[PDB]
């Protein structure tokens, strides 16, 4: 599953259409000079993809449009179109064409052009593993600081989000919700076979009695209609059954559930080193529990620890940001979303960053945004965004051209 | 694909769920592929699972309720 074409008219700066030449499967950078449409860009992706965009205010809403020269800009539409030669989405196609459209008054997905629901495609999107419990498939320099000037209490709250709890006790109590409802069917059913059993043996008696001397058809039919009671009880069974089996499911995971909370826990752990000691070499840095109250961090760029607060400019950047790394190897995606997390960090560690997802996108799909040139070297397609008459333009370009606009 | 992606889309997505399917489901053998899996699994994946379970249990019971009441009124009309 990636991203194979973009295609937005009328959305922020993009004011005519724009078909975005299609991506690589692998890491598409683009770069072009400030104000030019980079974030606005990513913006309408995480238009049509994020959940922080799925519900707006209008005025919100019309904040999307493009307000410029021409004639008054009056719709927008961001039509993503995913590959899904893996069928990773829910959907028989190899293609599948995500679409949302916005204006004064509508804002309707279309998805293969039929209309869903903003909850049809949150479904859809978690479906093909994409959790809104999870806020870094998109990383802006925004969510790099949050991370790195952050008290150890609030990234507790993020794993355990993360890890589970928030969406295990929220299904965890949507599911008792359904079974409850599921009872008085079940009662209203095995009534139902009380009632139609005494018609049987009300039939049983009729029958007998002419037998030994009220419609011919219930007479006539009165083997099938045995038969068929017999069919519905050992479907009965099969829920009474099946009933006791999801108890047995409830608690084993209320059980397994604190193991499998510190089970994420240190994987993340693990996984935040080996991300760290590859970006720095030499250096090392693991992460700590406060009191459970809190997750802290002490790193060593050589063991001589230091806190998180304890540490520099673009130092306590790079640190949060393999963090984010390692929650990423920890709950992978199809394709991530970068706009300018480089910018934090000296060309040493802007080139180690670089170098990691050159290996990276060799499993997913990355698309970025920069100023410098370490990443350039990441990428696989270059794109060039270009403002003109207050509207942008976005274009193919070659790594020469690209190492012009940095 | 496999034998318990039939409850993932359960969880998030019934539309591929036919009659058929939620009467093939065994949700038995189901919940235990559940609770032995093949890797230990996250708390949220399990949490989801859980759903897609119980989303297959109750249109079981609905199949079932709408069957019985055919099943009833059926009788009751052959009567006259
Ligand atoms: N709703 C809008 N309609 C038209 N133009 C907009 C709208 N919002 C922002 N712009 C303008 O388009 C440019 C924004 O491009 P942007 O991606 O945010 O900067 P950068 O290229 O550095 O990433 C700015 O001139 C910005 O003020
Ligand atoms: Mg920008």
């Amino acid at each position: 599953m990636y991203i194979k074409q973009v295609i937005i008219q009328g959305f922020r700066s993009y004011r005519d259409q724009t078909i975005v030449d299609p991506f690589s499967s692998k890491h598409n950078v683009i770069v072009g000079r400030n104000g030019s449409g980079k974030s606005n860009f990513f913006y309408a992706i995480q238009f049509v993809l994020s959940d922080e965009f799925s519900h707006l205010r209008p005025e919100q809403r019309l904040a999307l449009l493009h307000e410029g020269t021409g004639p008054r800009v009056i719709s927008a539409f961001v039509e993503i179109i995913f590959d899904n030669s893996d069928n990773r989405l829910p959907i028989d196609k190899e293609e599948v064409s995500l679409r949302r459209v916005i204006g004064a008054k509508k804002d309707q997905y279309f998805l293969d052009k039929k209309m869903v629901t903003k909850n049809d495609v949150m479904n859809l999107l978690e479906s093909a593993g994409f959790s809104r419990s999870n806020p870094y498939y998109i990383v802006k320099q925004g969510k790099i600081n949050q991370m790195a000037t952050a008290p150890d209490s609030q990234r507790l709250k993020l794993l355990r989000e993360v890890a589970g709890t928030r969406v295990y006790d929220e299904r965890k109590e949507e599911s008792i919700s359904l079974m409850k409802e599921t009872e008085g069917k079940r009662e209203k059913i095995n009534e139902l076979l009380k009632y139609i059993e005494e018609r049987l043996h009300t039939l049983e008696e009729e029958k007998e009695e002419l037998a030994g001397s009220v419609n011919k058809k219930a007479l006539d039919q009165f083997v099938n209609f045995s038969e068929q009671k017999e069919k519905l009880i050992k479907r009965q069974e099969e829920l009474d059954r099946g009933y006791k089996s999801i108890m047995e499911l409830m608690n084993v995971l209320e059980l397994r559930k604190y193991e499998a909370i510190q089970l994420t826990f240190k994987q993340v752990s693990k996984n935040f080193s080996e991300v760290f000691q590859k970006l720095v070499p030499g250096g090392k840095a693991t992460l700590v529990m406060k009191k459970f109250t809190g997750v802290g961090i002490r790193v060593s760029f050589t063991g001589e620890m230091r806190e998180m607060q304890q540490l520099s400019g673009g130092q306590k950047s790079l640190v949060a940001l393999a963090l984010i790394f390692a929650i990423q190897k920890c709950d992978p995606a199809p394709f991530y979303l970068f706009d300018e997390i480089d910018q934090a960090l000296d060309a040493q560690h802007r080139k180690a960053v670089s170098d990691m997802i050159m290996e990276l996108a060799v499993h997913a799909q990355f698309i970025t945004t920069t100023f410098r040139p370490e990443l350039l070297e990441s990428a696989d397609k270059f794109y060039g965004v270009k403002f003109r008459n207050k509207v942008s333009h976005i274009d193919v370009i070659t790594a020469e051209m690209a190492k012009d606009f940095v | 694909r496999g034998p318990l992606a039939k409850i993932w889309l359960a969880a998030h997505w019934d539309k591929k769920l036919t009659k058929a399917h939620v009467f093939e489901c065994n949700l038995e053998s189901s919940v235990e592929s559940i609770i032995s899996p093949k890797v230990k699994m996250a708390l949220r994946t399990s949490g989801h699972l859980l759903l897609g379970v119980v989303r297959i249990y109750h249109r079981k019971a609905k199949y079932l309720l709408a069957d019985c009441n055919e099943a009833f009124i059926k009788i009751k009309m052959a009567f006259r």
